[PDB]
RNA sequence: AUGGUGAAAACCAUCUAGUAGCUGGUUCCUGCCGAAGUUUCCCUCAGGAUAGCAG
RNA sequence: AGAACUGGCGAUGCGGGAUGAACCGAACGUAGAGUUAAGGUGCCGGAAUACACGCUCAUCAGA
RNA sequence: CGUGGAGGUCAGUGACGAAGCCUAGACCGUAAGGUCGGGUCGAACGGCCUCUAGUGCAGAUCUUGGUGGUAGUAGCAAGCGAAACCACAGCCAAGGGAACGGGCUUGGCAGAAUCAGCUACUGAU
RNA sequence: GGCAUUGCCGCGAAGCUACCAUCCGCUGGAUUAUGGCUGAACGCCUCUAAGUCAGAAUCCAUGCUAGAACGCGGUGAUGCUCCACACAGAUGGAUACGAAUAAGGCGUCCUUGUGGCGUCGCUGAACCAUAGCAGGCUAGCAACGGUGCACUUGGCGGAAAGGCCUUGGGUGCUUGCUGGCGAAUUGCAAUGCGUGGGGAUAAAUCAUUUGUAUACGACUUAGA
């Protein structure tokens, strides 16, 4: 097969890491690099393809998307990277002070017999007008070329049991690093939202660790290229509607979706196919570079969205449509 | 004469500066080559970049991770250039090797204490006017080496926080200069002066 | 070979420590001397008959 | 290829030639001190990164 | 120089310990070996001048006896339990003249210990 | 339906699992061949000798896979206490500009410069330290300095900062100069910070549970 992906071996996580990030531009100001979520079922979706020069220019087409379970998530820390001679090196990291009890699980793997003494005499280090704090940022705001951002998932916002929020690395693309360091000092224990990061129609990549089988399965893979549909927001109520269908409806199947709960959060639905599966971890980090062909060029019009029950069969959308086809039935009266 | 005795190989020969400093710790004289990068060979360099791949295709057979390990970093590539003289197997020789440290560039605690030089290994004292002659640098980023980059900015940082000391120190040897100038002439000083001094 | 025992071609015991144009092995120390690798016919092939070198 | 002639190894260590049946030096009681042979003195390697005259740039010089 | 026995001699040594056996013990002899201390032992033994011989071992696919590695392995159609075999070890490259490289020379290198596949190699602690 | 070495037949989720299906499968330098530019050798010419521009699916990075089990860093968590014991080569000083070498330092004037004038190198053979019982005990003078030590004020050093500077005060020393005592007999050389148990509190492993993991381990989980 494949000689590359050797040594075909299984991976150190469930929560695979991004090995590179996207270069720089300085000239911006201080923007997130990838964005964590979970993996969540396969819908189907028919749209209008406004592709100029094509077979199917116009036209209506069918394909088959992801949608993945993005809560918004929280900042907890930032660290700073030296350049060496010897690839980059971390300095310090730097922490919130007021952490999560789900971030706080993280380091522990009994939770219930700890005694739950996880941040305490790094607390009461905080506990003044910085001195020790703002030491530590003065130190990351004199060296340090590359700067990363700590933060974990809103784990019980989730339908999983897992509760263990799962932290990750974020570097910042925006230049200056004084403005790195400040921006993550206005944004500890700020809650980062999904549509904050990235938009509809953008070119994206996403990490997983895939489908074990028995060895066979369960590395970690990276596919490149894919356009992200649909951000969308919880609190909004009708995201199964589109500016066509119009029907108020959630993106979720009727009764959840296939192993996994309700989608009471953002979202994204991306194009194709993510690798992992349900219930599994995924970054989506942002395309490395400008990766402009007419692949990224068109801005999509969502004609309509499938959400039936993939349990078994579908031939209705909401429960609405049951009673509307079936009428009434015996239990009801 | 120095416990320590810190050389600096921007502009050595490979060769030279080596065996001299093998010599030297063979002769329990512990040593510390710096700014390794900004050594020198000789001959174009399209040589040494031969005279090195063919180093480089080297490899065991049956399992090239068992062969000839080919170290890109430069402080490296010039240390190999040494344990070739050395017997580095023999415990005296361990012992030396064990003598050695070469950095790439200039790291404290170092950067803070004087170096200095071996005379009988300079390309400007050894090469005939006018002649090629590598530069390490280029050699070693040609075929690996990952931080030229790094090294070089993270250096010209180390010649300012200096030059800016010299200055302070050249500023304040110009009053000695003076104090003594000054001070001098008067007698006791007449004296030495005969006496030599 | 002699004499014997067994049996739908044999074994036992002596003669017999049989006979070798050979194979393997051959048991302490020191000192001193110290080669030859070959001449000529018996024909040579086998073993020698002699001269040479060392006493 | 054959014939004749004198050596070397054969029965023979030792210094050197990176390593060696045929090369170079040197025929060995046990030691101490001194001087050399052949071969060497950038380092591995004991010994001049000695002195002096010139020549040589080679994209795998040359020894 | 040494061993078994014989003649002679040392009015030799010897239960207050002969012979033997060991010993990170000491001395002598170029050496064969000889002498002594310490420990163990329990009854005979040694030097000297001579005599005599079944007299001195690393080998013989030696003979006899004993004991290993192999191995707690193959095996029995947690326990029981061999044998073949065994100078000694087992990394590559290059040179080592001679259908000789496995000990050498010059390099690359090399961390204890172990199981499983076709000692490498995949992988796992 | 008790049973049928897995009784036959109709269909079937979970799984085993497949070009028998679906999705995904990258951009910057440096070059070869060559095409050039400036231009000698060789008073012309010339892609070349000294330079320089472009350029092959090449090369090397970017990306991707693994993470040295003796490569390294940052961060969270308290190791503390009670008894009994045990103890690869220092010998004045690593004495900080960078760059160039057919060129450079240092000092001065400024016309602020690829500026002028002066001066240095030809080795560290220097520089700074250097006198006292292996360096004592006591008296002054002259300096207002030097220097050690424990403190304090302020500042800098992230490349391996883990150090370097400074302010103030206190306390020694001063060989800068002059003194006053002691040295023997050392006999004429032989340099002269862990254990083994308690207590108190942090954590890990086993056992249990879970399965996204699985030959066995390992790995993911959950439980005062």
């Amino acid at each position: 097969g494949h000689l590359g992906f050797l040594p075909r071996k299984r991976a150190a996580s469930i929560r695979a890491r991004v090995k590179a990030f996207p270069k720089d531009d300085r000239s911006k100001p201080v923007a997130l690099t990838s964005f964590l979520g979970y993996k969540a079922g396969m819908t189907t979706i028919v749209r209008d393809l406004d592709r100029p020069g094509s077979k199917f220019h116009k036209r209506e087409v069918v394909e088959a998307v992801t949608v993945v379970d993005t809560p918004p998530v929280v900042v907890v820390g930032v660290v700073g990277y030296v350049e060496t001679p010897r690839g980059l090196r971390s300095l310090t990291t730097v922490w919130a002070e007021h952490l999560s009890d789900e971030v706080k699980r993280r380091f522990y793997k009994n939770w219930y017999k700890s005694k739950k003494k996880a941040f305490t005499k790094y607390s009461a280090k905080y506990a003044q007008d910085g001195a020790g704090i703002e030491r530590e940022l003065a130190r990351i705001k004199k060296y340090a070329s590359v700067v990363r951002v700590l933060v974990h998932t809103q784990i019980r916002k989730t339908p999983l049991a897992q509760k263990k929020a799962h932290l990750a690395e974020i570097q910042l693309n925006g230049g200056s690093i004084s403005e790195k360091v400040d921006w993550a000092r206005e944004h500890f224990e700020k809650t980062v939202a999904v549509d904050s990061v990235f938009e509809q129609n953008e070119m994206i990549d996403a990490i997983a660790v895939t489908k074990g089988h028995g060895q066979r399965g369960y590395h970690s893979r990276t596919s490149i290229n894919h356009k992200i549909y649909r951000v969308g927001k919880g609190d909004d109520e009708a995201n199964g509607a589109t500016s066509f269908d119009r029907t108020k409806k959630t993106i979720t199947p009727m009764g959840g979706f296939v192993h996994y709960g309700e989608i009471k959060n953002d979202f994204i639905m991306v194009k194709g196919c993510i690798p992992g599966n349900r219930k599994r971890i995924v970054t989506l980090r942002k395309s490395l570079y400008t990766n402009t062909s007419r692949k990224a060029l068109e801005e999509v019009s969502l004609k309509w969205i499938d959400t039936a029950s993939k349990f078994g069969k579908g031939r209705f959308q909401t429960p609405a449509e049951k009673h509307a086809f079936m009428g009434t039935l015996k239990k009801d009266l | 004469v120095e416990p320590v005795v810190v050389i600096d190989g921007k502009g050595h020969l490979v060769g030279r500066l080596a065996s001299v400093v093998a010599k030297q710790l063979l002769n329990g004289q512990k040593i510390v080559v710096v700014r390794a990068e900004e050594l020198n060979i000789s001959g174009e360099f399209f040589r040494n970049k031969l005279k090195y791949h063919d180093f480089l295709r080297k490899a065991t057979a049956f399992n090239k991770t068992r062969g000839p390990f080919h170290f890109r970093a430069p402080s490296r590539i010039f240390y190999k250039a040494l344990r070739g003289m050395v017997s580095h197997k023999t415990a005296r020789g361990k012992a030396a090797l064990e003598r050695l440290k070469v950095f790439e560039g200039i790291p404290p605690p170092y950067d803070k204490k004087k170096r200095v030089v071996v005379p009988q290994a300079l390309r400007v004292l050894r090469l005939k006017p006018g002649r090629k002659y590598t530069t390490l640098g280029k050699l070693s980023t040609s075929v690996g080496w990952k931080y030229e980059d790094v090294v070089a900015k993270l250096e010209a940082k180390r010649k300012v926080s200096s030059a800016e000391y010299y200055a302070k120190k050249r500023a304040f040897t110009k009053k000695v200069a003076s104090a003594n100038a000054t001070a001098a002439e008067s007698d006791v000083a007449k004296q030495l002066a005969a006496l030599g001094y």
